[PDB]
């Protein structure tokens, strides 16, 4: 199986909706190469500063968005969100 | 932490390579049984596909 360098979990953002568990921007780290999410897969397109400002808690209004083509295309809509525990 | 699988592998894992499993996050986009090897690979998984279910159930009746 080297075909399966990218399908490998990857830690994704919480929220405080009941939504669906989002990826911080729309690439990931599989296997010691670098990874692209599907198109259409949920993500969050924050800026440096905002990725800085991420903790445990809602101290954060993040942009979701929709991956395509490797970019977190945004949907207009924000959403509380932070890293677990 | 939240491990979501945003890629399922579609080949066959040789059971004897198999050390463990776990089922992924239901707040997930995509569902996903998870099978860590002995390497320490962890490879993304269809629960729907037969394969995996049969191969969950060889590392449940490890015991």
């Amino acid at each position: 199986y080297e075909e399966a360098r990218c399908a490998c979990p990857a830690r994704h953002l919480n929220n405080t909706n009941g939504t669906v568990l989002k990826l911080l921007g729309c690439h990931y780290f599989c296997n010691g190469t670098l990874c692209t999410a599907p198109d259409g897969y949920p993500c969050y397109n924050l800026t440096a500063q905002q990725v800085r400002t991420l903790t445990t808690y809602p101290n954060t209004s993040c942009a979701v968005g929709v991956c395509m083509k490797g970019t977190c295309v945004k949907n207009g809509t924000m959403e509380q969100c932070f890293k677990t525990p | 932490g939240r491990e979501c699988c945003l890629e399922y592998f579609k080949g066959a894992i040789p059971l004897r390579k198999l050390k463990t499993w776990y089922q992924t996050s239901e707040d997930c986009s995509r569902d996903a049984i998870v099978f860590v090897t002995v390497q320490g690979r962890a490879i993304c998984s269809d629960p729907n596909n037969k394969r995996v279910k049969n191969a969950v159930k060889y590392l449940q009746s490890l015991e």
